[PDB]
């Protein structure tokens, strides 16, 4: 099983003791200090040689992975984004302005502002949206039991005291809608696949916290992809719908003892962990029914880790302190509460909540846990460093990233669905559409790119071959 | 434990001022 997917992360940005600084200028310094331009057809907005987008969005620097086909690669190129952000801030410190810029891979300032970590999944256009909604809402209400990054403060304005599973939960207000910045919906309806809209839907998911833990990001993307396969195939016969799902999202988040019971329309009363176990059981039956034991290793691994995590959550969540963000964070928080007799209103607990997500290797608390061997990893650092500058081989990001690496000077602009060349001795720009996400791969264009010594040679060889290499 | 000492070594200075001044623009 594969599925085209990508992750967009808006980073928190802080520039203390700089009265000239504003969020837009600081975000631009980050984007510009790291590094062709984006093809909208005015903010700092670049495509990287790994096929990712790095740009200023809503006064935050944002990193959007290249298109990938599986959740391990999603983790890998998303983690590369953290390294890119850290390096970009270090390079911005060398700009004439000399600002010390701090970046946070989180989702709130604990004072009423939230910013987004969006997941994108490619789906069949034919899948009816009412089934997408009714099967995903209960899954999204409950997957925070392993996806949550943890938060100190209850309520969007942070005025209630205590710890909760997720940063995003208090900001959601409706079940379905177009919004992403206010009155946020559990299911966002925007459908912009940057691909053939007769074939594909792009599902745009906005409810997840950004995760530091690679295991959490892996489960977030991998379990969702399995549930989408069941929805596409019409496999789910049960009704998982719950009463008052927005209220249930908040109540689940606000109970880190994991005992709150959802009230299902069919009469059942299940905790969030129990409802997740129902989705896991169906996913196991789905994979057995479709493939037998001919299951690909990554699908088997996602199922095994999903089940193991849910079993441990129902047994004792604190045994997952090396795997899940909210557990790792809560373990530090409770350590200080015990050592220093701190109430939940203590400012030191707020600082731990935020600094956990600092991208600096020397100062971010998640990064310190990794350095001390107190966090389980999924990928190794050498591969993360390579993914900062090399694209995935099995999507159209391959063509995009390799063109920029090899012919960057002659790339006028690029986007998810095109690369635009500026060739010497030509008054017109050459737009190469890359409309299919699973074409333009190394298997399609790698040898061609190897043997072309100039962008003029490449565009010549691609001419009239659009319906071979890219669609 | 050992890890709370490592965290204490790296926490931002002026913790109450740092938390109060962490104010972000809304995003998506
Ligand atoms: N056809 C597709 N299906 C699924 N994901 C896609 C597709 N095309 C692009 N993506 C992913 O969607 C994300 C789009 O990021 P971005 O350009 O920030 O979107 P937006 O303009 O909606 O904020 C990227 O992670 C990218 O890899
Ligand atoms: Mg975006
Ligand atoms: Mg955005
Ligand atoms: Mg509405
Ligand atoms: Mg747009
Ligand atoms: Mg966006």
């Amino acid at each position: 099983m594969h599925r085209v997917m990508g992750i967009e992360t808006e980073y928190g940005i802080s520039v203390p003791h700089q009265p000239n600084a504003n969020a837009m200028a600081a975000s631009s310094q980050v984007v510009n200090a790291y590094a062709a331009r984006w093809d909208f057809e005015g903010l700092a907005n670049v495509i990287l040689t790994n096929g990712a987008r790095l740009y200023v969005d809503h006064a935050h620097p944002e990193y959007s992975t290249p298109e990938v086909t599986n959740p391990r690669d999603a983790v890998l190129w998303d983690k590369a984004g953290e390294r890119i952000m850290a390096e970009a801030a270090r390079r911005a410190a060398d700009l004439p302005m000399g600002w010390t810029i701090q970046l946070y891979k989180n989702n709130t300032d604990n004072k009423g502002a939230s910013y987004g970590c969006h997941e994108n999944y490619l789906m069949n256009r034919s899948t009816p949206f009412a089934d997408i909604v009714r099967h995903l809402i209960p899954f999204f209400v409950t997957r925070q039991v392993f996806c949550g990054a943890g938060r100190v403060g209850i309520g969007a304005d942070g005025r209630g005291e205590g710890f909760q599973l997720s940063q995003r939960a208090d900001f959601f207000e409706v079940e379905v809608g177009l919004e992403t910045t206010l009155k946020r919906p559990i299911i966002n309806t925007r459908d912009e696949p940057h691909a053939d809209p007769e074939k594909y839907r792009r599902l745009h998911v906005i409810i997840g916290d950004a995760n530091m833990s690679e295991i959490a990001t892996y489960l977030k993307l991998g379990t969702t992809a399995l549930v989408l396969a069941m929805i596409e195939d019409g496999f789910l016969s049960q009704d998982f719908s719950v009463e008052s799902p927005v209220g249930a999202l908040r109540a689940v988040s606000h109970d880190p003892t994991l005992r709150y019971q959802l009230r299902l329309h069919d009469g059942r009363r299940l905790t969030a962990v129990q409802l997740q176990m129902e989705y896991l059981e169906q996913a196991r039956k789905y994979v057995e029914d479709r493939f037998g034991t001919d299951v690909d290793d990554m699908t088997r691994d996602v199922l095994d880790r999903w089940e193991t995590t849910l079993v441990r959550l129902a047994d004792d969540p604190m045994q997952l302190s090396r795997d899940l963000d909210w557990v790792a964070k809560l373990s530090i928080l409770e350590g200080y509460r015990q050592r220093e007799n701190l109430p939940w209103s203590a400012h030191k607990l707020q600082l731990v909540d935020l600094q956990y997500h600092d991208v600096r290797p020397d100062r971010g608390l998640y990064n310190r846990l990794v350095a001390r061997g107190r966090m389980n990893l999924l990928v190794d650092e050498a591969a993360v460093r390579t993914a900062m500058h090399e694209p995935p081989n099995d999507t159209r990001a391959y063509f995009r990233g390799r063109c920029l690496a090899k012919f960057g000077a002659e790339i006028a602009a690029a986007s998810w669905d095109s690369v635009i060349f500026d060739l010497p001795g030509r008054d017109s720009l050459q737009r190469v559409p890359t409309l299919e996400p699973l074409r333009g791969t190394r298997a399609h264009v790698g040898d061609l790119l190897d043997r072309c010594r100039s962008a003029t040679e490449l565009v010549a060889a691609l001419t009239g071959g659009e319906n071979l290499y890219f669609q | 434990d050992a890890i709370l000492d490592e965290i204490d070594d790296v926490l931002e200075e002026n913790a109450e001022e740092f938390v109060r001044s962490y104010i972000q623009k809304g995003g998506e």
